[PDB]
């Protein structure tokens, strides 16, 4: 009964791969040097980076809060741990992503209630919806000035 | 394309659930009650395909250069 | 190229002359009669285009690329020629002729575009010929005769010659065309399969037994039935699609197909045997499969 959801994120591929890994270890334990020990093995700078990590942040708390027997996980003397790291590196704590991700750490993003009551599709669409966001928050881009306004 | 396919085929914690290897790119032989391998009964045969509709034609004509070779169809 | 219209413009009347007793292609006599005069047509062209027989070299049994002239007036690929001729062998594969100094005339004014406008003539002719046996030959719903069928099946094999034996050429009436690996097309196959499945079950079996026996011996004969199988699928839809009946006639008629399907996959298991009733059973219950799903 534990049917897992799909991580459409693998598309950047070897590089959030090994970042959603350590990010789900660090959920599972408590140490969170490991994310900053898999940010110091990556190309792609700090837009890409901060894309990666916040697609993996979404999708292991997703993964957590949509299921009914894992459900607020973090708050179990974990959302400290990932807090503390936002507090200390730089690489997501810009006040507009940082505000988002806190957001996204105690459940009050409205996005997950996006309440599509067609529950096959509600997952799809959620996932393109926070994707999106990422990009127009993590991306500092002409072409995207329009649509993060909008 | 066939790369990324090949990719999200094989993330390793869906591949252990046996519904995307019926599916998303293994043959089916590990399923033990089955017909021996025939010529007919391999993966390839019982594979899914397209079904043409006029839309995906009109995404061809746009990738072959429709409106210069062919531009009544493209119109 | 304005020099061959007092050809052509003799050949209308000719097919008229032919065609002027029985108007009707799809029997056998004016089929076999179009056939030889297009035949001698081209025949006749090539000679009046560039003195007996552009030819494809006799190396790799097609056509030449930077073409170089022997002095018996041969038509060879240079890499061919330089591939072969740095032994021993300084003659002709041919007509034997012994050649004096080197493969030095090459001409690359005359026979480049020769072997051009060739292609696209036996290109044109090509759609020609499937236009016309898209057309005439198929014409009503009742098909054609057994002799011309024979003829149309025959004509997609280049039947044995001295050299690779029995390749497989794109439905022409001509024989200077190749594929050097063995491509199999679904042309013929389509404007066949617009009749009714009952009435065509022989001659693609026919073609089938052809097609293991000279072709697709022990290779991968999976893309050749995947073909066969999409083939028929697509000409059940269009045999559905295409024809004016309800929902309620084609479900009750695929369900009596599906409760009275004996199994029988013994038949056409083991390694080779696939007969085109069994194909289309296969293709029958995927399209039963669809409408379910
Ligand atoms: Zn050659």
């Amino acid at each position: 009964d534990h049917v897992s959801l799909m991580d459409r994120y693998l598309v950047h591929g070897n590089e959030y791969k090994a970042v959603r890994d350590a990010t789900a270890k660090a959920v599972l334990e408590c140490k969170t040097l490991d994310i900053g020990n898999a940010l110091m093995a990556c190309r792609s700078p700090k837009p890409q980076q901060t894309a990666y990590l916040l697609l993996a942040l979404y999708t292991e708390v997703a993964a957590l809060y949509r299921s009914p027997n894992g459900s607020l996980h973090p708050e179990a003397k974990q959302l400290e741990a990932v807090n503390k790291f936002i507090k200390e590196s730089k690489i997501l704590s810009d006040p507009n992503i940082r505000c988002f991700a806190r957001s996204l750490v105690d459940n009050t993003l409205p996005l997950l209630k996006i309440r599509s009551a067609n529950s096959i599709l509600k997952g799809t669409v959620t996932e393109m919806a926070v994707h999106v966001a990422t990009i127009l928050l993590c991306g500092h881009n002409q072409i995207l000035k329009p649509l993060r306004n909008l | 394309l066939p790369a990324i396919n090949a990719l999200i085929s094989q993330d390793e914690r869906i591949s252990s659930n046996p519904v995307t290897k019926i599916i998303y790119g293994d043959p089916a032989t590990f399923l033990p009650h089955l017909p021996q391998k025939s010529i007919i009964h391999c993966s390839k045969i019982w594979s899914c395909r397209r079904k043409i509709t006029v839309e995906y034609l009109q995404h061809i004509v746009e990738q072959k250069n429709g409106k210069e070779t062919v531009p009544v169809l493209w119109h | 190229i304005p020099e061959l219209s007092p050809l052509v413009t003799t050949y209308v009347s000719l097919l008229d002359k032919c065609l002027e007793e029985d108007s009707n292609l799809k029997t056998c006599r004016p089929f076999v009669a179009v056939m030889t005069t297009l035949c001698d047509c081209k025949d006749k062209a090539s000679k009046k285009f560039s003195r007996f027989g552009i030819q494809p070299c006799f190396i790799c049994h097609g056509d030449a690329q930077d073409p170089v002239c022997l002095p018996c007036d041969h038509v060879y690929c240079l890499r061919c020629i330089q591939t072969w001729l740095i032994p021993g062998q300084m003659m002709c594969p041919y007509c034997l002729t012994d050649l004096p100094d080197k493969f030095s005339p090459t001409v690359s004014q005359d026979h480049r575009k020769a072997i051009e406008k060739h292609a696209q003539f036996r290109h044109m002719c090509n759609s020609f010929f499937v236009d016309l046996v898209s057309t005439m030959c198929f014409k009503d719903n009742t098909p054609p005769e057994k002799s011309v069928i024979d003829t149309l099946l025959s004509l997609l094999f280049v039947q044995k010659e001295l050299l690779h034996r029995e390749h497989t050429k794109s439905l022409s009436p001509f024989d200077d065309v190749v594929d050097q690996t063995p491509v199999i097309r679904s042309v013929l196959l389509k404007l066949l399969l617009k009749y009714s499945f009952h009435e065509v079950k022989d001659y693609i079996q026919n073609y089938l037994t052809q097609l293991e026996k000279k072709a697709f011996l022990t290779e991968d004969k999976t893309e050749l039935y995947l073909l066969f199988i999409s083939c028929l699928e697509d000409s059940v839809h269009q045999k559905t699609s295409a024809g004016c009946r309800n929902l309620e006639q084609v479900l009750r008629e695929e369900g009596h197909f599906l409760r009275t399907y004996s199994p029988g996959l013994q038949g056409q298991e083991p390694v080779r045997i696939a007969s085109v009733e069994y194909l289309q059973e296969v293709a029958r219950v995927r399209l039963c499969l669809d409408l379910a799903a």
